[PDB]
C-alpha cells in the first residue's frame, strides 16, 4: 500500500521560491498523474497542475502558469512542486495527490500529508506571566516569535492537568504570539510552585518562567 | 511492429491526441470528435513504468576493490590487474547494448499489441452493427448520437438495440 | 469557485443530508464529478468519483448524483464522524484544468456559551515598554464569535487581533484576542473590557490597572 | 582496515640508545623522526642482540610497523650500530621476516643517500610477537589496531563538497 | 500478451476445462456441452517440452578446478581467485535471469498465440453462417446439432450445406 | 509463429512464387494468375538486410594479447593466463549462440508478421465486397476482371464502384 510523504514545513520571505517534494513508498506511483492542490488558510482546496512521468505528461492550472514548475524523478520515486516569487497570497498548506489513473481527470485516491509553506525572519519568544474560589487561572504569553510551531510545558512536564495552550495569532508583522493557560486548586497557591517551559526550536530558544500570584 | 496496427492498418499518429495515448475520433449526426481511451493508455503506461522500474532498481553497492590507474610499469600483475578490468568492462557494455535493444524492442510491440487491442475490443462491442474500412475505423451502419457514442467507448453499447437498423442498411 | 456550494449543512444523526454542487457546461455538464471528504488539519479523502462510484472503503451511506451542470452528494443516516469539510470537483474543459467547489461545512446537530478569561499586562512587560491585553475564549459552540474591546466604556479601533476559531478535544470551539497599548495608555484609563459576543448573548471580562 | 588508530606498547630496548632523529625529518625546529617509529642505535661502545616479545591478548588483530636502516657507508653502520652487519627478524608462531641491511648509495634526498625499509607484521589474538635484531632495526612503538568494513581509498584531486 | 486472447477478448479461462489446455463450450438446441481441443492443446504442450528439454540438457562435467575458501590470509594470488570466481558466479546468475525472464515472455506469448490461433482457424471454417461476438464466442445462423458442431470441432464442417440458411437469418 | 499466418492460416508456401516473397494468386473470368507484392517482400528484405548488416558490422582489432599454448609445465601464472581464456571464449560462445537463437526467432515472427500485414491491407481495402475464406483467401462478391484484381494489388481499389452488386450477391 502506497503512502505519499511530503517534505516538511517551510518558512520563506517574500520573493522567494519554495520546492516541495512527495516520495512514494511502499510502491511506485510513476505510472500515475500526480497532481499537487493547495488550501490556503481558511480556503478551499485549489488545483497547481500535475505530472504523470513515464505517460510524459505536465499540465499545469493558467492561473499558475508561469510561476511554478512541476517535476518528477522516476529513479526515487519522488515529485516535486517549485513555486517562485512568493508573497502572502501563497501561503498555505501544499497536498500531493495521486489519481486513480496516468491522467488527471481520475479522483484523486492517494494524499501526501501535506506541507505547510508560511510566506519573517526567525525569532525566539519573549515570554511573560499572566499572574492568577475553588480553582484559579495562571499561565504564560509566548510573544512576537516566527515561525510556527512552539512547544509549552508546565512544571518540566510533570503539570497536565487543566493545561489548555491557544492557536497562536499570526500578527500584521508577519510574528506570531500564543497563550497557554492552566486551571488549578487556588488552596494550591501558597504551596506549588507553577513555572512554564517555552521551547522554540527554530531559533534553539528555551526559557522557563514562573508565574506567581 | 508485430500486430500491424501502430504504423500498419492504423496509417499514422494524431498530433492533436494530447490528453491520451489512445483514443477514439468520431464522426456522426451531431458533429465530430475524439476522446482518450483511458485503460489502454493506462495499460501502456502502466507496463513501461512497470519495466523502467525493473531497470533503475538496486544499484551494486561496492567499497574497497582493486586500482585501475597505475603510474609504473610492473609487467605480470598489473597485466592481470587491467585484463580482469578491461573484461569486466566490456561484459557490462555488452549487456547494457543488449538490454535496451531487447526492452525497446518489446515496448514497441506491447504499445502496438494495445492498440490493436482496443481495436479489437472495438470490433466486438459492435457486432453486426457495423465494419472494419481497413484503416482503423469502423463504418457503423445506424444513427449514433454522441450518448450512443459514449456507450461504445465507455464498453456498455447494447448491440441489439441496433441491430435490425443497421443490417437494414448493410445488406438491403 | 467555478463549482458552487453551500458554504454550511448540518443534520442530526441519523438524518438524510444532501449537499448540492452547481457548474457550467464545460465542467460538470461534460465532465464526471469527485467528491471529498476533509477533517481540519488532515488530507482530503476520495468520498464518490466518476459521478456516483464509491471507493470500497467509503460507507454506502455516501452516494453522488449528476444531472445537467448540477450534482450532490446524499449522506444517509448521518453520524458523528460526518462532520468534516466536502468538496466537489471536475475537469474543467475551458480552463483545461481540475476545478473544485468551494467546500461545505457539515455540522452534526446543545449551544455552550463562551468561558472567557481576561488577563492585564505582566508588570515585566511594562518595564518592556509594552502592554498586551490577552482575552481567552474557550468552550463555546457553535464555533463562532466577535470580540469587541472596551477602552473605558468607549469602543478600540486599534491594535486588536483576534484569532480564528479552533475547534478543541471537547468539540467545542476556542479562540483568543490581543489588544495591544502603550503602558500610558495602559495608565490613561481606568477599566477595560473584552466583550465577546456568542448567539446574540454577550459575555464580558474587565481587568483594571 | 579505515583508521589509523594506535596504541603504543611499552617495548623494553636494552642497551641501546632510543629515539634517533634527523634532519631530513624536522619536527618543529628540531631534528626528528617518523611518530610511530623508534631508531635505534648503539649505547656507548656496544649494540647488544635486542630480543623482545610482545604478546597479542587482545581479541583483535594487531599491525606492527617495523622497519630496517640501510647506511650509506660502513664508517656509518658501524657508528650507529658497532657490528659492521646488521639483521632484522621478526617473526609470530607461524610467520617470520629476515632482512639483511644493504650498505651503499642511494640518490640523495634531503640531504641523505642511505634509506629505511618498511616491512609489516600482522598478530592475531593468542599469537606473539617476537623482533630479534643485532642492528639495523627501526623498531615500531606500538600497534595499529585493524578493523573490517566499507573503507577504501581513491585518488582525486577533485574538490569536497557539501 | 502480445495476442490479446488469453486475458484479452478471452475475458478468463476455464476451471471447468480438466481435459485439455484449449478447447470449446457450445449451445444448441440439443443443450451444452464442452469438448477440449486436441491439436492446440498439443501444439502448446510440445513447445513447452520442448524449451524445457533444451534448458534442463546437459549440465557441463568439471573435475580439478580452483580451490574457493581459504584458511589463512594470502593476499595477491588469493585476491585474483576470490575475483575470478565471484566473476563466473555473477555473469551466470545474470544468464540465469535472464534465461527465465525470456523463456517466460515466451511461454506466455506462444499460449496467447495457440489460442488466438485455434479461434482464427474455427472462424475460418464457418465463413458466412457464423459472426465473431467479441468475446472468443461465435454466433452460428442457423440450427447447428451436436453433429455439426463435432464436424466444426473435428475440422470438417461444410459451410455451403448451411449457407443459405445462415445468410437468410443474418442479412434478412 | 506470433501471427498464426506463415505455417498457420496460410497453409503453405508456393514454389511457384519465384519473383517475390509475398503475393497474389487470383481467379476471375479472364481465368487465374499469381503477382508478387513487391512493398511486402521489400519490407521483409529490407528488416533481414538490417540485422545482417548490424551483426556482421565491426570485428574488434586486437594486437599484442597474451600467450595461449605452452611448451611447459610452470603452475600459478599459466594456470591463470589459461583459465581467462577459457572463461573469455565460453562467455562469447554462449553470447554467439543466443545472438542467432534470438535473431532466427525474430525473423521467423517478422516474416510472419508481414504476410498476415498484406492480408489485413488486403481485406481492408475490399471492404464489405468479399470474405475471408479463412485459409489466406478472399471470396470477391462481383464481377473482378484482370485490371480490376490489378487494382487490389497495387492499392487503388475503389469498393464504392462495385459495393451494390456485391452485396446483392452477399446477403440476397
Amino acid at each position: 500500500q502506497v503512502q505519499l510523504v511530503q517534505s516538511g514545513a517551510e518558512v520563506k520571505k517574500p520573493g522567494s521560491s519554495v520546492k516541495v517534494s512527495c516520495k512514494s513508498s511502499g510502491g511506485t506511483s510513476n505510472n500515475y498523474a500526480i497532481s499537487w492542490v493547495r488550501q490556503a488558510p481558511g480556503q478551499g482546496l485549489d488545483w497547481m497542475g500535475g505530472i504523470s512521468p513515464i505517460f510524459g505528461s505536465t499540465a499545469y492550472a493558467q492561473k499558475f502558469q508561469g510561476r511554478v514548475t512541476i517535476s518528477a524523478d522516476i529513479f526515487s520515486n519522488t515529485a516535486y512542486m517549485e513555486l517562485n516569487s512568493l508573497t502572502s497570497e501563497d501561503t498555505a498548506v501544499y497536498f500531493c495527490a495521486r489519481h486513480g489513473n496516468y491522467y488527471y481527470y481520475s479522483g484523486m485516491d492517494v494524499w501526501g500529508q501535506g506541507t505547510t509553506v508560511t510566506v519573517a525572519s526567525t525569532k525566539g519568544p519573549s515570554v511573560f506571566p499572566l499572574a492568577p474560589g475553588g480553582t484559579a487561572a495562571l499561565g504564560c504569553l509566548v510573544k512576537d516569535y516566527f515561525p510556527e510551531p512552539v512547544t509549552v510545558s508546565w512544571n518540566s512536564g510533570a503539570l497536565t492537568s487543566g493545561v489548555h495552550t491557544f492557536p497562536a495569532v499570526l500578527q500584521s508583522s508577519g510574528l506570531y504570539s500564543l497563550s497557554s493557560v492552566v486551571t488549578v486548586p487556588s488552596s494550591s497557591l501558597g504551596t506549588q510552585t507553577y513555572i512554564c517551559n517555552v521551547n522554540h526550536k527554530p531559533s534553539n530558544t528555551k526559557v522557563d518562567k514562573r508565574v506567581e500570584p | 511492429g508485430l500486430f500491424g496496427a501502430i504504423a500498419g492498418f492504423i496509417e499514422n499518429g494524431w498530433e492533436g491526441m494530447i490528453d491520451g495515448w489512445y483514443g477514439f475520433r468520431h464522426q456522426n449526426s451531431e458533429g465530430t470528435g475524439q476522446a482518450a481511451d483511458l485503460k489502454s493508455t493506462q495499460a501502456a503506461i502502466d507496463q513501461i513504468n512497470g519495466k523502467l522500474n525493473r531497470v533503475i532498481e538496486k544499484t551494486n553497492e561496492k567499497f574497497h576493490q582493486i586500482e585501475k590507474e597505475f603510474s609504473e610499469v610492473e609487467g605480470r600483475i598489473q597485466d592481470l590487474e587491467k585484463y580482469v578490468e578491461d573484461t569486466k568492462i566490456d561484459l557490462w557494455s555488452y549487456n547494457a547494448e543488449l538490454l535496451v535493444a531487447l526492452e525497446n524492442q518489446h515496448t514497441i510491440d506491447l504499445t502496438d499489441s494495445e492498440m490493436n487491442k482496443l481495436f479489437e475490443k472495438t470490433g466486438r462491442q459492435l457486432r453486426e452493427n457495423a465494419e472494419d474500412m481497413g484503416n482503423g475505423c469502423f463504418k457503423i451502419y445506424h444513427k449514433c448520437d454522441n450518448a450512443c457514442i459514449e456507450s461504445i467507448r465507455n464498453g456498455t453499447y447494447d448491440h441489439d438495440v441496433y441491430r435490425d437498423e443497421a443490417l437494414n442498411n448493410r445488406f438491403q | 469557485s467555478a463549482l458552487t456550494q453551500p458554504p454550511a449543512v448540518s443534520g442530526t444523526p441519523g438524518q438524510r443530508v444532501t449537499i448540492s454542487c452547481s457548474g457550467s457546461d464545460s465542467n460538470i455538464g461534460r465532465r464526471s464529478v469527485n467528491w471529498y471528504q476533509q477533517f481540519p488539519g488532515t488530507a482530503p479523502k476520495l468520498l464518490i468519483y466518476s459521478n456516483d462510484q464509491r471507493p470500497s472503503v467509503v460507507p454506502d451511506r455516501f452516494s453522488g448524483s449528476k444531472s445537467g451542470t448540477s450534482a450532490s452528494l446524499a449522506i444517509s443516516g448521518l453520524q458523528s464522524e460526518d462532520e468534516a469539510e466536502y468538496y466537489c470537483a471536475a475537469w474543467d474543459d475551458s480552463l483545461k484544468g481540475a476545478v473544485f467547489g468551494g467546500g461545505t461545512q457539515l455540522t452534526v446537530l446543545p449551544k455552550a456559551a463562551p468561558s472567557v478569561t481576561l488577563f492585564p499586562p505582566s508588570s515585566e512587560e511594562l518595564q518592556a515598554n509594552k502592554a498586551t491585553l490577552v482575552c481567552l475564549i474557550s468552550d463555546f459552540y457553535p464555533g463562532a464569535v466577535t470580540v469587541a474591546w472596551k477602552a473605558d466604556s468607549s469602543p478600540v479601533k486599534a491594535g486588536v487581533e483576534t484569532t480564528t476559531p479552533s475547534k478543541q478535544s471537547n468539540n467545542k470551539y476556542a479562540a483568543s484576542s490581543y489588544l495591544s497599548l502603550t503602558p500610558e495608555q495602559w495608565k490613561s484609563h481606568r477599566s477595560y473590557s473584552c466583550q465577546v459576543t456568542h448567539e446574540g448573548s454577550t459575555v464580558e471580562k474587565t481587568v483594571a490597572p | 582496515s579505515g583508521t589509523l588508530e594506535f596504541i603504543t606498547e611499552g617495548f623494553t630496548w636494552t642497551g641501546v640508545t632510543q629515539n634517533g632523529g634527523s634532519n631530513a625529518c624536522k619536527r618543529g625546529p628540531g631534528s626528528g623522526f617518523f611518530s610511530r617509529l623508534n631508531w635505534l642505535t648503539k649505547s656507548g661502545s656496544t649494540y647488544p642482540v635486542l630480543n623482545v616479545t610482545m604478546p597479542n591478548n587482545d581479541n583483535f588483530d594487531k599491525l606492527y610497523i617495523w622497519g630496517v636502516h640501510h647506511p650509506s657507508t660502513n664508517q656509518e653502520q658501524t657508528s650507529l650500530y658497532v657490528q659492521a652487519s646488521g639483521r632484522v627478524t621478526v617473526s609470530t608462531r607461524r610467520s617470520q621476516q629476515t632482512i639483511i641491511p644493504n650498505i651503499g648509495s642511494r640518490p640523495w634526498v634531503r640531504g641523505l643517500s642511505s634509506r629505511i625499509s618498511i616491512y609489516w607484521t600482522i598478530v592475531k589474538p593468542g599469537d606473539v610477537l617476537v623482533i630479534n635484531s643485532n642492528g639495523n632495526l627501526i623498531a615500531p612503538r606500538g600497534y595499529f589496531k585493524m578493523r573490517t568494513g566499507k573503507s577504501s581509498i581513491m585518488r582525486s584531486d577533485a574538490p569536497i563538497d557539501t
